[PDB]
Formats: structure tokens, sequence, C-alpha cells
């Protein structure tokens, strides 16, 4: 019942972001401060779908990020915030 | 005799086609011609129960117009008749009244029906048939009910892309419950208008992944549920023209193991229905104000099956 992810801004097609949330678990379990979480989802992502992505992670902020289509996720799981997009 | 002959299609057809075929049960989507005489010889010979579809048309046929003594016009049963004297079409069927009334075989330069008619045009049950040019065989498609030239009833279809479809028909085009069989081999359930769909459907794809939710303009559009089967997992949300944008994301109850798709931890926002409610008045606001009058539950409401 708590456990819980939820997904409230979305451009992506669908197989993709169950991707990005598996492997965004990972880097939780791998592991703990942002930075590092980062800069392992972008290099996954870089690897598994072409140049360039780019990723923000964090608790409290506010962004205007432009984006090409169906390259775009934010949601909210565990503890922190992503956002993610392709440019 | 008898087994060269099946051994002929079945390799013609294709061993892994026939294969599949012998796998085949009555829920599937109807056959198309050369997989049906393949499984009439199949059963021919090993008698692996029976029907007729004319035999009941002509059974329907026999109480219709009959002769009558000095008629102006041909109201009766014919014999081929050319419509045009360059001899391009032609006829061969009952008449009512100096128009088609009845039963008839009708054969055009690229098309061929057979069906009932009533007023000069279809009003029945038929199948149609189309050809490249004069040279080439005759290839199926339509079989269905007739309403002044145009399908308005439940009918066969198998669409020249390589799907086929089952549903109701009015206008022509697909209206009301249906089922969509595709090429790759997905399996669609849904309710068709427009020749889209227009309401509310159940999608069901070759790897396993499943869909319930609705549909507009030919794409997925509304509150809906999806199921990720081999990961164990399963997303909630709305979408809106082709891509959902607010969901809630779940684990299936009965995951134990730590291998498929890793456990999703036990905390998240403070009180995050609000928000997702927010979210989706702001979708339906900017969804009547680009399609204004539209209406996703037009005949099924969301509350009489979660």
């Amino acid at each position: 019942t708590d456990r819980k992810a939820i997904i409230k801004n979305a451009d992506m097609p669908e197989d993709m972001q169950s991707d990005a949330v598996e492997v965004a678990l990972q880097a939780l379990e791998k592991f703990n401060i942002e930075k590092d979480i980062a800069a392992y989802i972008k290099k996954e992502f870089d690897k598994k779908y072409q140049p360039t992505w780019h990723c923000i992670v964090g608790r409290n902020f506010g962004s205007y990020v432009t984006h090409e289509t169906h390259s775009f996720l934010y949601f909210y799981f565990g503890q922190v915030a992503i956002l993610l997009f392709k440019s | 005799l008898l087994l060269k002959e099946l051994r002929r299609q079945e390799e013609l057809l294709g061993a892994e086609a026939v294969a599949e075929l012998y796998g085949s049960d009555a829920n599937g989507c109807p056959l198309n011609e050369a997989e049906e005489k393949l499984l009439q010889i199949y059963r021919k010979l090993h008698g692996f129960p029976a029907v007729d579809p004319e035999a009941a048309i002509i059974e329907r046929c026999k109480t219709r117009a009959q002769r009558l003594h000095g008629k102006v016009d041909t109201h009766g049963m014919r014999k081929r008749i050319f419509l045009t004297p360059r001899k391009t079409e032609s006829y061969e069927g009952q008449w009512e009244d100096g128009k088609f009334g009845g039963f008839g075989e009708l054969l055009k330069k690229l098309s061929k029906y057979r069906g009932e008619f009533r007023n000069g045009l279809r009003e029945g049950e038929g199948t149609l048939w189309l050809r490249k040019d004069v040279k080439s065989p005759w290839v199926r498609v339509y079989r269905g009910e007739w309403l002044a030239g145009k399908r308005d009833g439940v009918g066969i279809s198998w669409e020249e892309n390589g799907d086929v479809y089952e549903g109701g028909w009015s206008g022509g085009k697909r209206d009301g419950f249906g089922r969509l069989f595709f090429a790759n081999g997905d399996i669609y359930k849904g309710e068709f208008r427009d020749d889209q769909h227009y309401g509310r459907g159940i999608l069901r794809l070759t790897s396993g992944d499943w869909y319930d939710g609705y549909w507009a303009l030919g794409l997925r559009e509304g509150p809906g549920l999806w199921c990720y089967t081999q990961k164990q997992q399963y997303f909630v949300g709305e979408w809106s023209k082709g891509i959902c944008k607010c969901g809630t994301m779940l684990d299936m109850p009965d995951k134990t193991t730590n291998e498929n798709s890793r456990f999703i931890p036990r905390l998240g926002l403070l009180r995050c229905d609000e928000v997702l409610e927010l979210e989706q008045l702001k979708l339906r606001d900017r969804r009547a104000q680009e399609y204004p009058e539209m209406n996703v539950e037009w005949r099924t409401p969301l509350v009489s099956a979660p």
C-alpha cells in the first residue's frame, strides 16, 4: 500500500520508462550521493540509447528545459525526485 | 493420391504455418481460403462438425418475388445479362421491379460479389472478391451484412496490409464492438467508431503485455491500466494523444523474488492523490479546448468495470 512510484510528467514510450525505473532502482542500490546516481543513470542511457542524454536529480528544485519528442520523464519514488531528458 | 494432395498443399502454405494451423481453435480469427481448403483436405482424409452458409442463404431467398403475368419489367429469375453493350459488366440473379431484388452473382472488371439485393443495391449477406487486374486471380476480402450498398452489420474483413478484423459495421466503416488481429500477432479487443478506436478497449501483445484503457482518435486516450507481465509490474494513469503523462506505478501482489524486477522502496510523496488529481484536471482542460464536444465514455462508463 505504502510502496508506490508515481509518474507526474512524461513524454516517453512505456517500455523505456520501465527500463528507466529499473535502472534508477539499481542506481539507488549501488550508490548514495546524488551526483554519482546522476552519472550512472546518464552513462547507462547514453550506452543503451544514442547520445546525448541529461539528468538532474534532487529534492527541491524548479526547472524549465526544452527537449525533443518522446524524450522526457519526471517521477517520484522512494526519497528523491528524478528529471530526465534527451537534448 | 490424398496424401500427395495434402503434402503439396502443406508445402504450398508452409510447414510452420501448417503446424500452427493444426494448433488453432475455433476462438481464432476466420481463416483465409488456402487454410480453409487445406483443413478440408486434412479432415476428409483423417476424419479429424458440418456447416453450409449457401444452403441457408438459398433457403432464405425462395420466398421472394415470383412469376407474375404480363409484367413489363424483369421481376423474376434470369440468366446472365450484360448491363452495358461494351460487355464490361454482367449480373445473374433474380429481379424485382426492374432492379436487383434478390440473390444474384455480379461481376465487375475488378470486383465480384455474391449476395442478396433489394432495390438495386446490396441489402443482405454476401461475400466480396477483388483482383489487381484481368490476369491476376481472385482475392477475397469481405463477409458480412449489407444495407444500401454499404456495410451496416456484423462482418468479416481481411485487410490488404495483412490484418483481419471482426466487429460491427455501419456506414461502411468500423462501428460497434469488435476484435482486431494484427499482422505482427497482436490482439486488440475494443469498441470502434469512424475506423479508429473511439471507445473502451482491451489490448494484448505478443510478448505477453496486456492493456486495459480507453482509446480516442486512433490513439490511447483516457484512464486505464497497463501490466508488464514478465516484470510483474503494473501501471495506472491517464493517456492523451498516444502518450500518457500522469501515472502511478505498482508491483503485482504475488511478487516474492529479487530477480525479474527490483522492488519499489516503501516511501512516497505526501498526499500524492491530490497531485495526480490536479494533473488530470489540467489534462482534461487542455483536452476539452483542443477537442471540444468529445466523449470517451460514449456507451460504457468507468464505474461498470474497474
